[PDB]
This record gives C-alpha cells, structure tokens and sequence, in this order.
C-alpha cells in the first residue's frame, strides 16, 4: 500500500500481464510456451 | 469512443 | 501471458 | 456408501513411510539461470488466486 | 627482411630460404635417420602435427604434412593461413559456444 | 612423421593461429585427423 495500491499489487484492477512482467519474460514464456508454459504463474486484473 | 461499454480484459445460417 | 480463471 | 461412525466400527490408518516426489524438467542450465534471475526481479512476480 | 634464423630442431635441416609472404615460411627436410624395418614406413600415414614454438622477440610454428601431399599445395595452403591470421590478429567465434541462445533473450529487449 | 616440414614465422583471450592453421591443413584432401600440440 505505501507504493502501489492493493488491487495493483496483487493484481486485481491493473494491468496484463503482457504489460507488467518484463518484456524478457513475455518474450521467454511465448517461446516457450509449447513445453514448459510459464503462462498460467501470473494473473491479470480483467475488470468490468 | 465506445471502448467504455466494452468488458476490460485488463449469420448465414439458412439451410433445410 | 497470464490466467483469468476464478468462480464467477 | 453409510454414513458409518468408523471409529466406533473399528477402522485404523497405520501410515508406514511418507515421501516427497519432485519432478523437474531438466533445462539448460544457462537458460534456467537466465529464468531464476528474470524472475527474482520485483517486477516478475508470481501471482495465484483461489479458484 | 627475415629476422630470425634459428633452427629449433637440429635433426631438420633447412632446404629451402625463408621466403616472405607478400610473414616468412621456410621449408625444412629432415636428415638422414635410423634404420626402419621396412621402406614402407616412413609415408605410411596421413595426420599432420602442427607443433607450437614458443614466442621470440615473433611466434613459430612447426608444420609437418605426410609425404603425398603436394608440396606446393602445402605451401599455398600454408601462405593463404598466415595471411588470415595476420588479418584477423571476434564475436563470430564468441557466437559458437560462450554467448548462448536462450539467455541472448534478457539483454536484447531488457 | 614425414621428410619434408614447414615452418611459419608469423610476426604475431583466445588462440587462433593454432584453429586456422589447422583447418588449412585439413582442407588438404589427403590430409586428415590435424593434431595440434603446444
């Protein structure tokens, strides 16, 4: 809460995680998607 | 812009 | 690439 | 199948042995160091949700 | 013009003076030696030494071909060699093992 | 070993004179399996 809000922290109310993990990462878990897929270790907000 | 209506993430049927 | 899954 | 009291029926666990089975897939070391420094950033941060 | 005359071997004789390549590359015979069993010994075989020297203040390098090899196919192999290496003396030769592939995906966008 | 041996007197990380002198001696047809020793 003293850097960031909560619903950013965890994230409830922020953004992709195309958009907040490093653009290594992104890069790294698209190309390795087809055998180890990092994908599902992150969560993105999806708000209404 | 209509991008507020849309959810945040972050017809030729005719046979007999 | 992240996961959206929750009840709901 | 009947919502038995077992304990009274007589029913014991006796648990011998309990182990811990890891598998871990057997990447390159260069690459899984370069994985291990990439996510140890702040930025790079694991998160999971109760379903 | 030509700085070193030395021989490090004694048992190999010079033939041929140090011609120059527009280094210097001098070709040596060998003396007479031992007997063998047989005649057939001597060519018999086909890997080639290329024994280092150490540095003298120039570097020098023993070059030893079997016999069937053609001299002059030797010579301007050898010439076209020294060439490079005095051109060249790179991250081409880094790419083929100490620069990886995987981990070449951090440092490019990050 | 052989009759006849050539000598380079080049003028002069990792060595390369040894590696290329190497692969001129195995571009040779009849040469094969270059030993290199220091």
């Amino acid at each position: 809460p003293s850097m960031l809000p909560q619903w950013s922290y965890m994230h409830i109310a922020g953004q992709d995680a195309s958009e907040y993990l490093s653009p290594g990462l992104v890069q790294f878990a698209q190309a390795t998607e087809s055998y180890f897929n990092i994908g599902n270790k992150f969560r993105n907000p999806t708000v209404a | 812009n209509y991008a507020a209506l849309a959810p945040r993430q972050g017809t030729h049927e005719m046979h007999g | 690439l992240g996961c959206n899954k929750m009840y709901g | 199948t009947l919502g038995n009291d077992l304990r009274v029926d007589g029913a014991t666990v006796n648990i011998t042995s309990v182990n811990l089975y890891a598998s871990f897939f057997p990447m390159s070391h260069n690459t899984a160091s370069t994985l291990e420094a990439m996510l140890r950033n702040d930025t790079n941060d694991q998160s999971f949700n109760d379903y | 013009v030509v700085l070193d005359e030395s021989n490090p071997t004694p048992s190999y004789k010079p033939v041929t003076e140090q011609k120059v390549i527009l280094p210097t590359i001098q070709v040596l015979a060998s003396k007479k030696r031992r007997m063998a069993e047989n005649e057939d010994d001597r060519g018999a075989g086909s890997v080639a030494e290329v024994q280092m020297r150490e540095v003298k203040p120039i570097q020098t390098v023993d070059v030893s071909v079997p016999d069937h090899s053609t001299p002059m196919e030797v010579v301007q192999s050898l010439s076209r060699a020294a060439q490079v290496a005095q051109r060249l003396t790179v991250e081409a030769m880094d790419l083929s093992a100490p620069v990886d592939a995987k981990p070449l995906d951090l440092k490019p966008v990050d | 070993r052989g009759n006849l041996t050539y000598r380079l007197r080049i003028p002069v990380f990792l060595p390369l004179l040894a590696p290329i002198i190497a692969a001129a001696i195995g571009a040779i047809p009849g040469i094969a399996s270059v030993a290199i020793q220091a």
